[PDB]
């Protein structure tokens, strides 16, 4: 069950994911890009403009309506909102870390390359 | 932050209009339809707390469209974070696969 | 989409005449019968909004023609949001898929 | 093409006094009882429209012989549409 | 000739007193207990028409013994003949086999 | 089981049973005796007073209360009421024949002994 | 025989307190919880008539002390007919067999 | 033993606001809802009498914000007799 691994990956890697989110948010501080995951061919992080995910919603007749609203409303200083692309479904990694994402990034002291490589290596092991 | 919005009506047509209005007025998911007897029925939506607030407001106002519609109660409850899931019918596989063709995998600005 | 029409009566005999008039007056498919208590029952039909509008109007007038018939509420939605179909009991079922001719 | 007859009463003893009279007054098939709340119960029968008409008339007459009973509504549909058979509880 | 006697009460304690009085006041069998909702409950007895009539009369008056008892309706319906059966608990086997000793195999007077 | 055989027996032999009931009733014009049936060892007709079955009702704590009320109330001119003693069970043969009992007795032209004998032969072959 | 005691109330919290007080005030067994609609619920106890009487009295007074409690009806039958045991839900169930005394 | 707390409301949204407030205010186990008609629904929890008391109090005051919600009754039993566990729906 890949939908089960992501829930424990979210619970276990809560600090590193918050450390990746804020650093990504530092690159796009006006929500120019949403942070996301693509599980195929293997788990790797991706991004998209908010307009892209809104148009996909129109194509699917508003079946990812709520995710577009959550992605529009979440506070990057307190919340992590990462969308996952499944085979023909979406999962939203959505949580409020302790500590805040900025504090997570300062605590781990890693750069965005290390956080990206570490989390993907770990997430691929949950799936593989 | 996500929340849950509820509209309880006295009458079934009114509860159908409440649900339809809530999902058209804001970006929420209709998650529930509950019956407790005595003609009292409730529809429940979920989504971003700002979206949920706009759904309930428009859901209550649109009951006036219903000949004989009557609202009994309404409430909004804050919900903890959750890794929400959305399964799509198999006919949207092409639309998802084309969105996968639009994203980029280099999330690091070089 | 496919429109939805609803007639809610206080009384079961009236709701049967309402459903019978609706499917006889226009090209609609009776898809649902819903009971919520306190004598309130609703019959649901699906079809073109033009046919649903004619059927609901005929069902209301005939339901009041019933000895003791009482209509409580009525409503029509021309294009119901996709979310409603799998949460509320307004969906097409295989038992009535024969009467569905599109 | 098989007519339907319905008598709706307020109370259980009256709906039984409706059903037994309808079965004794003509050749009809007792379909059953429908409860919709507020103490409203409906007895449903099928058969020829002439037989259903006789049973409904006798059922209405005998409810006045029930102390505390009451007829709320009654209706007959001679040729109910086939669609109703798969949604409403009007068949066996 | 058998019939059915029915008492409908608004409240469960009253219907219990109704059922108890009926089987105690005449030679009837308590056959049913029905609930149609909205606080309306009914107990049904079956037996000889004269016994049924005495059960119902003595079931309605005794509702007055119940603090809060209220009767809603009551009715008696004639019933077709039927080969009624009565199964006894196995402890009465010694009561049945001795009843056969008091009956005689001859059905002739003289 | 044997219960279903008695139901079919009552349906098939309603004329003979109506005749035997009328003949039995002629001997007791005031119902001083009830007509009955005992299945063990073989099915045979018996009789008892309206005191014996009511006494038995007291011994079984009023569990055959309705049967003694039906035996007390039935009209012999139109109704047949025959109690059957089973293992630990009591079954009524209770029906309104067409024609009435006296017409059944005149139609068949049989004696009460002939009625008792032949009816006692049909059920036995029906039970065995 | 063993008596039956019943307390009917309007509201669920009051019926629980009634059952709790009845079963604590004397040697009775709570055997039934019956729902008939319109907010009316009854709790049923079996035991000795003198114990059942003390339970009902303590249950009534306690059900009144509940914030929002309302007692609708109350009855006691000392020697109920054997027929009622297997028709009305006033019978000893196997779930409460352990709590039965003699 | 394990206390029981009950809040009875008129209407479904108010009983949802009751349950959410009770679980969010103390370590109590939500054991379910009970419907008895007339729109009366009761939410039931189990836990320590101190925590159950904190849940019920946080449930009552938090319902008066529900637009249209009403509290009908509420009760706490510190040590419910074991007999009740096998008749009333207060565990699951």
């Amino acid at each position: 069950p890949w939908r089960y691994r992501l829930d424990q990956f979210t619970k276990e890697e809560q600090t590193a994911l918050g450390a990746l989110a804020w650093a990504f948010y530092q690159q796009w501080p006006a929500k120019e890009q949403y942070l996301g995951l693509d599980l195929h061919p293997q788990a790797h992080f991706i991004s998209c403009a908010p307009q892209a995910i809104a148009q996909l919603n129109d194509q699917v007749n508003g079946r990812i309506q709520e995710m577009v609203g959550i992605l529009y409303g979440y506070d990057p200083r307190t919340e992590v909102a990462i969308f996952v692309i499944g085979p023909t479904q979406f999962k939203l990694l959505f949580f409020q870390p302790i500590p805040d994402p900025a504090s997570c990034f300062a605590a781990l002291g890693l750069t965005i390359e290390e956080l990206k490589h570490r989390l993907e290596k770990t997430l691929q092991e949950k799936l593989a | 932050s996500i929340a849950v919005g509820m509209i309880e009506t006295l009458g079934f047509p009114a509860v159908v209009e409440a649900a339809d209005s809530m999902v058209k007025a804001a970006r929420v998911t209709l998650v529930g339809y509950e019956k407790i007897g005595s003609g009292r029925v409730t529809v429940i939506v979920r989504g971003d707390v700002s979206e949920v607030q706009a759904s309930v407001t428009a859901g209550i106002e649109n009951i006036r469209r219903v000949n004989g519609g009557e609202v009994l109660s309404n409430h909004i409850i804050a919900r903890p974070h959750e890794n929400l899931e959305y399964v799509l019918p198999i006919r949207y596989t092409e639309a998802v696969e084309q969105f996968r063709e639009i994203v980029n995998p280099s999330i690091i600005r070089r």
